[PDB]
RNA sequence: UUGAGCCUUGAUGUGUAGGAUAGGUGGGAGGCUUUGAAGUGUGGACGCCAGUCUGCAUGGAGCCGACCUUGAAAUACCACCCUUUAAUGUUUGAUGUUCUAACGUUGACCCGUAAUCCGGGUUGCGGACAGUGUCUGGUGGGUAGUUUGACUGGGGCGGUC
RNA sequence: GUUUAUUAAAAACACAGCACUGUGCAAACACGAAAGUGGACGUAUACGGUGUGACGCCUGCCCGGUGCCGGAAGGUUAAU
């Protein structure tokens, strides 16, 4: 038969492609433990609609988790209120919730944690840097800037 | 195809005819040669002669695995039975040890009767 | 290709040296290996002659010029016979043979023509052309094609060589055409 | 039987071989049984072997 | 009894004509078998007697709908 | 990955007048190898142990052709390759190796069940074999239906048609 | 011992014994389109088929033919 897929399936299957397979295999152990299902068309096109939907629509959908940091080097600078000791060392400290609810808290919102302070992260006072973090591939730099008031 | 260097010559001379092999030390046969297997028939290959022209065909079918140093396993009497070894140190051979092998039974099986002749 | 690279030869110093050299069927039954007359090969080629012709004490004015370089006499019929490292070619018809003088005992040359009004006919131009290819031991067609002369243009016999083929044996496939020689070897399809 | 025989000699150097097997207990079992017979063979190797 | 619970096919008869066309009666099977099938539909095994021409209608049709003739006809399995 | 179709990358031959182990005819009066050779020395090796070959190598700078014979002349070079072999393939079955999940279980167990049937379940053992359907070659007096002539100084034999 | 109830009681059949030969058990084999069952609640010191016929002394030669058994390379050879 025709038959389409469900998971992987070795040395033949995809993920929901159109294979063809001998029906000894279909019946006895593909769709049976489903892994696979008859092309009756009435599916091939079950799947057409499954061919347009998730795919094209959310991935500029992460094309919107993505452009959250077209807005992170579009400002690029938010200053902390955080003192400096005895030579303009920061009497005071920013890590991730500190980075990402000093920015979520504008027009900058992120998940908590979604802002890579590798640790400097952090001990001195002015201009710094971070890994801000919404996709696997794509991050973004800013540049933080704790205020000694 | 493979090689070797270190070998064994196997021989079985027995009044008819002696037959020579030519072995590694896991005795695998590396190569063969009778003295009917290259002319001689009746007497004829009954001959320490015989036997030393299959001494030497043997080398001539072993070489073929560059054998260098080989031992020698001697069995049975008859002719070839020395005469084979000659052969052989010549032929191109350093020649290791000697050895005797004919197998004598502590008296087992009843041997042949007769010959009258 | 499609025919044949005809760019099949970019050393020896000029690769005219290649061969025509088909394939044919198997004897499974009657068949046999044979060529007609001097087959000339659509192709001007180049090739000069010598042809010998066994015309008579009148064909050596005008039976000479058309595309060779000479034609055995009538004392040198037997007056060229006393010896084997002193002696195309040709045996006029009718109702003429010629054992008398090519028989028994080693070479072939049957083509020259048959004339019973001229030495050089008002229209008669194919002789010296090409060579012959009769039998020989697993196949037949041996002699030769195009040069370092030409392009796609020695592919006249592309077309007018490969396509001499005349009812096959019976039980066999005849149909592959061959050339080359002097820098590889090769040949395409039919 | 054996003989090592290491650097210096392409001579065989085995004699050896006419000191037991051979024509020894191989010309003996080669053939005709015996079993009582040897028995007079033997009184023969006694019978000459006094002097 | 050699039926097939799909199409029905059972023996029928007929001839077996020889080579000076001697007619003998005959009969011919169906390829029956006992199969195992897997409802998912019902978690459950329903084995049913079939010829192989059964199964194809069985891998076309699908267990569920030919169940469900025999089921609307009180063929029960 | 074994026995067959077949196709690129290669071998190869002691009939006489003879420098000498001529496959049949064909291109043929100069290619080439310093992209580093003739044969000395051992390597795989076909074997009528008569001789051939080269990846490699020690090598290190020319050999020859119509020459005079022979029904057929160049190991000068090239191939369509026959005497018959040999090295990958292509897939394809094929012999093959497992697997388990169809299928067998006339092992064991559980439930319906106070049941040597049957069904379902669990397990163990097999396993795409076995078995069965259709088709098909062989075998098949086991069964079956028949045939096995007429003339004839009765019939049969013989003979005849 | 058996047998032709009703023209044959026998030298015929059986018989212990013997030999071949099949059968590893879901046995061969047999009754059964089949399921099922005999064989057997047995298991090769067993079970089936075949012949011979206590016992004593013995049972030679022949494998061309016909049967059967084994064989695998060739040849021939079905559906496909
Ligand atoms: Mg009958
Ligand atoms: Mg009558
Ligand atoms: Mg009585
Ligand atoms: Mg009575
Ligand atoms: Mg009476
Ligand atoms: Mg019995
Ligand atoms: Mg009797
Ligand atoms: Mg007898």
């Amino acid at each position: 038969m025709q038959v389409i897929l469900l998971d992987k399936v070795a040395n033949l299957g995809s993920l929901g492609d159109q294979v063809n397979v001998k029906a000894g295999y279909a019946r006895n152990f593909l769709v049976p433990q489903g892994k696979a299902v008859p092309a009756t068309k009435k599916n091939i096109e079950f799947f057409e609609a499954r061919r347009a939907e998730l795919e094209a629509k959310l991935a500029e959908v992460l094309a919107a988790a993505n452009a959250r940091a077209e807005k992170i080097n579009a400002l690029e600078t938010v200053t902390i209120a955080s003192k400096a000791g005895d030579e303009g060392k920061l009497f005071g400290s920013i890590g991730t919730r500190d980075i990402a609810d000093a920015v979520t808290a504008a027009g900058v919102e992120v998940a908590k944690s979604e802002v890579r302070l590798p640790n400097g992260v952090l001990r001195t006072t002015g201009e710094h840097e971070v890994s801000f973090q919404v996709h696997s591939e794509v991050f973004a730099k800013v540049i933080v800037n704790v205020v000694a008031e | 195809r493979k090689q070797v260097s270190d070998g064994v010559a196997h021989i079985h001379a027995s009044f008819n005819n002696t037959i020579v092999t030519i072995t590694d030390r896991q005795g695998n046969a590396l190569g063969w040669a009778t003295a009917g297997g290259s002319g001689f028939r009746g007497s004829r290959k009954s001959t320490p002669f015989a036997a030393q022209v299959a001494a030497e065909r043997c080398a001539d079918a072993v070489k073929e695995y560059g054998i260098k140093n080989l031992e020698v396993m001697v069995k049975g009497p008859g002719p070839g039975r020395e005469s084979t070894i000659r052969a052989l140190n010549a032929a191109g051979f350093r020649i290791t040890n000697i050895t005797d092998v004919t197998p004598i039974p502590h008296n087992g099986c009843r041997p042949p009767k007769k010959r009258r002749v | 290709k499609v025919y044949t690279i005809d760019e099949a030869a970019r050393t020896a110093k000029f690769d005219e040296t290649v061969e025509v050299h088909a394939k044919l069927g198997i004897d499974p039954r009657r068949s046999d290996q044979n060529v007609r007359g001097t087959v000339s090969l659509p192709h001007g080629l180049g090739k000069q002659v010598r042809v010998l012709a066994i015309a008579k004490g009148e064909k050596i004015k005008e039976a000479e010029e058309a595309g060779a370089d000479y034609v055995g006499g009538e004392e040198i019929i037997q007056k060229i016979l006393d010896g084997w490292m002193d002696f195309v070619m040709g045996a006029v018809g009718s109702k003429l043979g010629r054992i008398l003088g090519p028989r028994g005992l080693n070479p072939k040359a049957g083509t020259v023509g048959f004339n019973i009004g001229e030495i050089i006919r008002e229209i008669k131009a194919g002789r010296i052309e090409f060579r012959n290819d009769k039998t020989g031991a697993i196949h037949a067609p041996v002699g030769k094609a195009s040069f370092p002369p030409e392009k796609l243009a020695d592919n006249i016999r592309a077309f007018i060589r490969a396509l001499e083929a005349h009812k096959p044996e019976g039980a066999k496939g005849t149909f592959l055409r061959s050339v080359y020689v002097t820098t590889t070897m090769g040949p395409s399809v039919r | 039987i054996k003989v090592r025989e290491n650097e210096p000699f392409d001579v065989a150097l085995r004699r050896f071989k006419r000191s037991c097997e051979k024509a020894g207990v191989l010309a003996e079992v080669r053939r005709r049984e015996f079993y009582e017979k040897p028995t007079t063979e033997r009184k023969r190797a006694k019978a000459s072997a006094v002097k | 009894s050699r039926v097939c619970q799909v199409t029905g096919k059972r023996p029928v008869t007929g001839n077996n004509r020889s080579h000076a066309l001697n007619a003998t009666k005959r009969r011919f099977l169906p390829n029956l078998h006992s199969h195992r099938f897997w409802v998912e539909s019902e978690k459950r095994f329903v084995t049913l007697r079939v010829s192989a021409k059964g199964m194809r209608v069985i891998d076309k049709k699908g267990i569920d709908t030919v169940l469900a003739e025999l089921r609307a006809r009180g063929e029960k399995y």
